[PDB]
RNA sequence: UUUUUUUUUUU
RNA sequence: UUUUAUGAUCCCAGGCUGGUUUAAUAAGUCAAAGUUUAGCCAGAGUCG
RNA sequence: ACAGUUACCGUAGCUGUAGAUGAAUGCUAAUUAUAGAGUAUAUCUCCUAUGACACUGCAUAACAUA
RNA sequence: GAUUAAGCUGCAUUACGUUUAAACUUUACACUGGAUACGUUUUAAUGUUAACUUACUA
RNA sequence: UUUU
RNA sequence: GCGAGAAGGGAAGUGUGUUUCAAAG
RNA sequence: UUUUU
């Protein structure tokens, strides 16, 4: 889309004089070591937290040049390990596989009502 | 097979429903989809999470995270939604596009308006096909022997 | 245009005017690696190489046979975070 | 780092011009014998009428005002604004000639269909049994897609 | 492929209008129609899978 | 409570117990709670009397015995600043 | 302050309560479903309260005292009350219900909302009345009238009047259609 | 063959995921 | 602390 | 005939639960007897 | 997680030092205009307002076909 | 005389006690009531004031 | 604001 | 015609809650 | 606040 509405911008020298810095060199000058871990989490961890797993920003779409329309093939998923390790020997069985359903005395099919838990995924 | 859906109704509550919730961190507040009855409050109990919606994104592009396996099987079950939730879910081709405000017949001049615009970016396209033949970086102009740069983007 | 005060320059890259109510700032990113902290160096050794290592132990225990000729086997525990063309072949042809 | 905002604020500003210079030509203009005080008189709008009417030039001026400017001007109270911006929402799309049910039935409503007060012929007939084995019929409403075609 | 395709969006405007109703109004019935048809292909597919 | 006001009903002075010699000045301060504790006035000068609302803190005093108690300067009341520091 | 509650003419003597509703102490919200109709830009409740007891000292007792129901404004005057002094009681006549005069139509609280339309910058078929039975029970603002619905057009003169209609049978002698507002006929 | 419904593609994406994890 | 990217284990 | 130290009779006060990250070969696969912050369930009646 | 308590050795009991910051107070700073999460915080006395004007609908037979 | 019989389990001002105890908005993104209609509208929402007892910031 |  | 305690801590100890199941007015 | 010595 960017290559698509493409413009001419014509910039001046004078255009350029906040550009330029006085420093030289650039670095962190606040360090990263956390002060408060509880008062922190409650503050902009979990508010910004809707998910109960760990998932990383998806790769772009590819698309044609000419047509413009996106292609079959394209990169693969990303899936993402705590630790790098992905292996599991006893895995539990989650209750994930019939989401809101549940067998009755007859033994079809039916629904429940309760709010689910928030750390459901998080609790492997 | 509406025994099925027995569950779901609520008759303190009421009928299931998709709407959207107000949560976060002042100032940066993000949209949560949701489904819950019709009397419930914005920010309370839910049956299940659809997704979510972040209609500002550092990018500048709105995005959105929806449940395609999910989605589809609510609405068998007859959970009705609001307007401007049919919008957003029609340009993901999950249902039909909504019709707009004041119906499709009455946009007539809107049609004329688009049609100036999309020629417009046909005939500046012309334009920038002579430049790359001799591009120069460095352009000058007969008032101070002034410098100007260009740059495309 | 040029930019001789701080006032233009403002009034130049600030954003258009929006609504009270409507959300203004964006939402930050959290990367899986870094919820709440951000580690860096704080000592002598602040500027060398730092290569991320992604352990990988064996993914069966079983003796696997040679697709294709190719042998599969693992040979060595050790293993870093790119991946070895042996390895690459096989989860080639598991998809 | 300076420079990448810079380019990409200065490319959006242009956009934003050009876009707004062909709106203004393409606006919609008032019928004959309305000016800007007639508009602003036949909606029942309140004792200050002239002050609102003096603060624009033309009428370009007023359509094309967005919500933020409204706000400027002292002599415009909530229920003002609010019933400003639907007149003119509505006179843009010709929504608002002439007030009547009437009228509603007899511009926005004329769609010519191709195979319309027709006879059934011999070619007809065997297309209507071909489409029929192609959607089902004991499902649904089979009556919505085979009249498209 | 009808009612997700192009074909929708013009089968809503070529409507028959009726007395004391708004045009936003005949789009919108007719629109409504359509999401009732899509509820049921929904159903009978989850049901068979 | 962090702190609790009191009111100064009896000024003394209290000798500490050998082998500390020397006089340290006391003063028993009756809390709002109904309760009187010796409190300490540590710094130079005295200011209190009989009848002064001071605002009493926490602090062990080794050298008076029982007194658990030291007063706040400046927030209390009618309790002038230091002299010379 | 709002006006005391009376009773309408034919209604024997009640005993006032102590309290607007239940609630009255503990709750101020809650708002009963048949609370009076008083403020600028309503309608009474017909035969709740239109009608309340008249009194006057006995230097201003009349005959013209009693005729104060067939002296109402126009705007006030319902069928009953119009039927009343007509020719044959108005038997063999036309009626309709003339709807451009009603009080919160142009005074009121709410006589500023917003419409669909929006606001009226600028020949009619109005339904006809023929009052066939009539039966008074309170005189002269009750009765049970029976009569044939039709629907008549309007002329061109200046007037509010009804040229060669009604036309069509709409439905057999019903009851009346309104209470609030009539006008005359040609008869 | 040549899926033109978002739905489609959707679906897509899903059953390669899966393929992948399974054994 | 990435020119044309809104992608990047940047270090 | 019935309860009763595995607390029968009996006096005062306290309503139950969830909340994602969280360093260390206490490398938790659910934070390991008991610690919380948008939240679930639940909370009598009266105009005589 | 480490030291100190006669200048010999088991118990026992103390001072400083960690984290969680869900009170108050003292000194010094209003220093570009991209500053936040929770019961939105407790007891008692006098006086005033509320209570008939609260949201919506005339589709509550309306504005009614050359 | 005709029914003439009015001030909270809520909110606000002032005052006392305690180490401490909350008033400034074009209040219009949402949810929701009403409804034939994204046709109307409402302080329980949202955005600002702050002794920072927190994130980010050549 | 060395992006309001 | 429809909606409205959306400002409730006054009652209770084996209770209020949690957990396992069930529910074709 | 000011700004290519």
């Amino acid at each position: 889309w960017s290559q698509k509405q493409r413009r001419l911008l014509d910039v001046t020298d004078g255009m350029l004089m906040f550009c330029r810095k006085h420093t030289r060199l650039s670095f962190k000058k606040h360090h990263g070591v956390i002060r408060r871990q509880k008062t922190h989490y409650f503050s902009n961890v979990r508010p910004f937290l809707w998910r109960s797993s760990r998932v990383l920003e998806p790769p772009p779409l590819l698309l044609y040049r000419h047509s413009g329309k996106p292609a079959d093939w394209q990169l693969p998923a990303r899936p993402f390990y705590r630790q790098g390790v992905s292996g599991l020997l006893f895995p539990p069985r989650l209750r994930r596989g019939f989401p809101s359903m549940r067998v009755n005395s007859k033994g079809q099919f039916v629904g429940v009502n309760k709010m689910p838990y928030i750390a459901e995924k998080a609790q492997p | 097979v509406r025994h099925m859906f027995l569950p779901f109704y609520s008759k303190e509550r009421g009928p299931p429903r998709i709407r959207m919730q107000v949560a976060g961190v002042k100032g940066k507040r993000f949209y949560k989809i949701v489904a819950a009855n019709q009397r419930d409050p914005r920010d309370g109990k839910h049956m299940e999470v659809l997704g979510s919606y972040a209609p500002c994104t550092p990018s500048g592009v709105e995005e959105l995270r929806l449940r395609f396996s999910r989605i589809k099987f609510w609405l068998a079950a007859g959970a009705a939604f609001n307007s401007k939730m049919g919008g957003l879910l029609g340009n993901a081709g999950l249902v039909p596009l909504p019709p707009p405000m004041f119906g499709w017949r009455t946009k007539a001049r809107y049609t004329l308006l688009e049609s100036v615009m999309q020629k417009q970016e046909k005939l500046r396209e012309n334009q920038l096909r002579e430049y790359f033949k001799t591009a120069e970086p460095v352009v000058y102009r007969q008032v101070s022997e002034d410098r100007d740069d260009v740059e495309q983007e | 245009v040029s930019f001789k005060n701080r006032a233009e320059w403002r009034a130049f890259m600030r954003l258009p005017p929006k609504s009270r109510v409507e959300p203004r700032r964006p939402i930050p990113r959290i990367f899986p690696w870094r919820m709440a902290h951000n580690p860096l160096p704080r000592r002598y050794p602040l500027y060398k190489h730092r290569t991320l290592f992604l352990p990988l132990s064996l993914p069966s225990y079983s003796p696997q046979p040679a697709i294709s000729g190719v042998a599969v086997a693992p040979l060595t525990i050790t293993t870093n975070a790119a991946q070895l063309p042996r390895t690459l072949l096989l989860q080639s042809a598991v998809r | 780092k300076t420079f990448k905002r810079f380019i990409l604020r200065y490319k959006q500003k242009e956009e934003e011009a050009e876009d707004l210079l062909l709106k203004r030509t393409y606006t919609k203009p008032l019928p004959e014998g309305w000016t800007v005080l007639t508009f602003l008189e036949k909606i029942n709008i309140g004792e200050n009428a002239e002050d609102i009417a003096a603060a624009f030039s033309s009428w370009t001026d007023l359509a094309n005002a967005t919500i933020d400017v409204l706000q400027s001007v002292e002599g415009m109270t909530n229920q003002q604004r609010r019933l400003i911006v639907k007149h003119v929402r509505l006179y843009n799309h010709g929504l608002w000639p002439e007030n009547s049910y009437e009228d509603y039935i007899d511009k926005f409503q004329a769609p010519p269909l191709e195979n319309e007060n027709k006879e059934w012929t011999e070619a007809d007939d065997a297309r209507l049994l071909e489409l029929a084995a192609q959607y089902d019929v004991s499902f649904g409403d089979p009556w919505l897609y085979i009249s498209w075609e | 492929h009808f009612l997700l395709g192009p074909a929708a969006i013009e089968q809503q405007k070529a409507a028959k209008m009726q007395r004391g109703l708004t045009p936003y109004q005949t789009e919108l019935f007719m629109w409504e129609r359509q999401m009732r048809e899509i509820r049921k292909i929904y159903r009978a597919q989850y049901l068979q899978r | 409570a962090p702190q609790k006001k009191g009111i100064c009903v009896k000024v003394r002075v209290q000798t500490p117990r050998k082998p500390n010699s020397g006089l340290r000045k006391v003063a028993r301060v009756r809390l709002s709670t109904g309760r009187t504790v010796l409190v300490y006035i540590p710094g130079i000068g005295h200011n209190l009397n009989v009848h002064s609302v001071v605002l009493v803190r926490g602090g062990r005093c080794k050298d008076v015995p029982g007194c658990n108690y030291k007063a706040v300067r400046g927030v209390a009341d009618l309790l002038p600043v230091k002299n010379r520091e | 302050v709002p006006p005391p509650l009376k009773s309408g003419i034919g209604e024997p003597k009640k005993t006032g309560y102590k309290f607007p509703h239940v609630f009255f102490p503990y709750k101020s919200r809650y708002r009963s479903p048949h609370r009076q109709r008083w403020w600028p830009g309503s309608a009474p409740r017909f035969l709740l309260h239109s009608h309340p007891k008249r009194w006057a000292p006995r230097r201003d007792l009349s005959f013209a005292f009693f005729a104060f129901h067939g002296l109402k404004p126009f705007a006030e005057k319902n069928l009953y009350e119009l039927m009343h002094s007509l020719p044959l009681r108005g038997a063999s006549s036309y009626f309709w219900r003339e709807a451009d005069s009603d009080p919160w139509k142009h005074l009121g609280r709410k006589a500023n909302r917003l419409q669909a339309r929006g606001v009226r910058t600028q020949g009619r078929k109005q339904l006809v009345f023929s009052p066939r039975e009539i039966y008074y029970k309170r005189r002269p603002f009750h009765a049970l009238v029976f009569g044939r619905l039709s629907v008549g057009q309007l002329g061109a003169s200046p007037p509010e009047a009804v040229p060669p209609e009604p036309e069509r049978a709409e439905k057999p002698p019903d009851c009346e259609s309104k209470e609030q507002r009539k006008c005359a006929g040609v008869s | 063959r040549k899926l033109r419904l978002h739905q489609e593609r959707a679906s897509r994406g899903h059953i390669e995921y899966l393929r992948q994890l399974e054994r």
